[PDB]
Protein backbone atom coordinates (compact mmCIF):
# COMPACT_ATOMS: atom_id res chain seq x y z
CA UNK A 1 0.00 0.00 0.00
CA UNK A 2 3.22 2.71 0.53
CA UNK A 3 4.41 3.60 -3.08
CA UNK A 4 8.51 4.28 -2.59
CA UNK A 5 10.53 6.02 -4.98
CA UNK A 6 14.55 6.30 -4.89
CA UNK A 7 16.70 8.71 -6.86
CA UNK A 8 20.33 10.14 -7.10
CA UNK A 9 22.07 12.54 -9.75
CA UNK A 10 25.48 12.25 -11.17
CA UNK A 11 27.50 14.16 -14.13
CA UNK A 12 28.62 12.23 -17.22
CA UNK A 13 30.24 12.84 -20.70
CA UNK A 14 29.74 9.71 -22.14
CA UNK A 15 27.56 8.84 -25.45
CA UNK A 16 25.46 5.83 -25.99
CA UNK A 17 26.02 3.82 -22.82
CA UNK A 18 25.51 4.07 -19.16
CA UNK A 19 29.25 4.28 -17.87
CA UNK A 20 31.18 1.60 -15.61
CA UNK A 21 30.78 2.82 -11.55
CA UNK A 22 29.44 2.29 -8.38
CA UNK A 23 26.94 4.00 -6.27
CA UNK A 24 23.71 3.49 -3.80
CA UNK A 25 20.74 5.41 -3.75
CA UNK A 26 18.99 7.53 -1.12
CA UNK A 27 15.40 7.15 -0.11
CA UNK A 28 13.35 10.34 -1.27
CA UNK A 29 9.57 9.51 -0.36
CA UNK A 30 6.64 7.26 -0.12
CA UNK A 31 3.19 7.82 -1.09
CA UNK A 32 0.54 5.91 1.03
CA UNK A 33 -1.89 5.79 -2.15
CA UNK A 34 -2.38 1.96 -1.91
CA UNK A 35 -2.90 1.72 -5.56
CA UNK A 36 -1.41 -1.38 -6.94
CA UNK A 37 0.40 -0.27 -10.81
CA UNK A 38 0.51 -2.47 -13.67
CA UNK A 39 1.76 0.01 -16.10
CA UNK A 40 3.23 3.27 -16.70
CA UNK A 41 4.28 5.33 -19.32
CA UNK A 42 6.53 8.27 -19.51
CA UNK A 43 6.49 11.89 -21.08
CA UNK A 44 8.88 13.97 -23.52
CA UNK B 1 -41.73 27.61 12.62
CA UNK B 2 -39.17 29.46 13.93
CA UNK B 3 -40.01 32.95 15.29
CA UNK B 4 -37.43 35.22 17.39
CA UNK B 5 -39.89 35.28 20.52
CA UNK B 6 -39.16 30.87 21.54
CA UNK B 7 -38.35 29.51 24.46
CA UNK B 8 -36.14 26.71 26.26
CA UNK B 9 -37.19 23.63 23.04
CA UNK B 10 -38.35 25.65 20.19
CA UNK B 11 -34.66 27.38 18.90
CA UNK B 12 -32.70 26.37 15.98
CA UNK B 13 -29.66 23.91 16.71
CA UNK B 14 -26.84 23.60 14.43
CA UNK B 15 -25.83 19.48 14.28
CA UNK B 16 -22.52 18.18 13.21
CA UNK B 17 -22.46 14.52 12.82
CA UNK B 18 -18.97 12.76 12.36
CA UNK B 19 -18.28 9.40 10.73
CA UNK B 20 -15.38 6.79 10.20
CA UNK B 21 -14.30 3.75 8.64
CA UNK B 22 -11.53 1.04 9.16
CA UNK B 23 -9.79 0.04 5.62
CA UNK B 24 -6.46 -2.25 4.72
CA UNK B 25 -5.52 1.05 3.40
CA UNK B 26 -2.56 2.92 5.91
CA UNK B 27 -4.06 5.45 8.40
CA UNK B 28 -4.60 9.11 7.40
CA UNK B 29 -5.56 10.32 11.10
CA UNK B 30 -4.88 10.01 14.78
CA UNK B 31 -4.57 11.81 17.92
CA UNK B 32 -1.43 13.31 19.15
CA UNK B 33 1.44 11.77 21.83
CA UNK B 34 2.80 13.78 24.59
CA UNK B 35 6.13 13.68 26.24
CA UNK B 36 7.91 13.86 28.85
CA UNK B 37 11.05 16.12 29.12
CA UNK B 38 14.87 14.20 28.81
CA UNK B 39 16.58 13.70 32.03
CA UNK B 40 20.42 13.07 31.17
CA UNK B 41 23.20 10.89 32.83
CA UNK B 42 20.74 8.76 35.05
CA UNK B 43 19.56 5.09 33.99
CA UNK B 44 16.21 5.19 32.97
CA UNK B 45 13.52 3.43 31.06
CA UNK B 46 13.20 5.51 27.21
CA UNK B 47 10.83 5.20 24.39
CA UNK B 48 11.88 7.30 20.96
CA UNK B 49 9.19 6.64 18.39
CA UNK B 50 8.24 3.30 19.44
C1 LIG C 1 -6.23 -3.96 -6.66
O1 LIG C 1 -6.56 -5.11 -7.40
C2 LIG C 1 -7.81 -5.67 -6.95
C3 LIG C 1 -7.99 -6.98 -7.67
O2 LIG C 1 -8.61 -7.95 -6.83
C4 LIG C 1 -8.94 -4.67 -7.21
O3 LIG C 1 -10.15 -5.19 -6.68
C5 LIG C 1 -8.63 -3.32 -6.58
O4 LIG C 1 -9.59 -2.35 -6.99
C6 LIG C 1 -7.23 -2.85 -6.97
N1 LIG C 1 -6.89 -1.62 -6.28
C7 LIG C 1 -7.29 -0.42 -6.70
C8 LIG C 1 -6.85 0.75 -5.86
O5 LIG C 1 -7.98 -0.27 -7.70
Amino acid sequence: GYFKIYSKHTPINLVRDLPQGFSALEPLVDLPIGINITRFQTLL
Amino acid sequence: GFQPTNGVGYQPYRVVVLSFELLHAPATVCGPKKSTNLVKNKCVNFNFNG
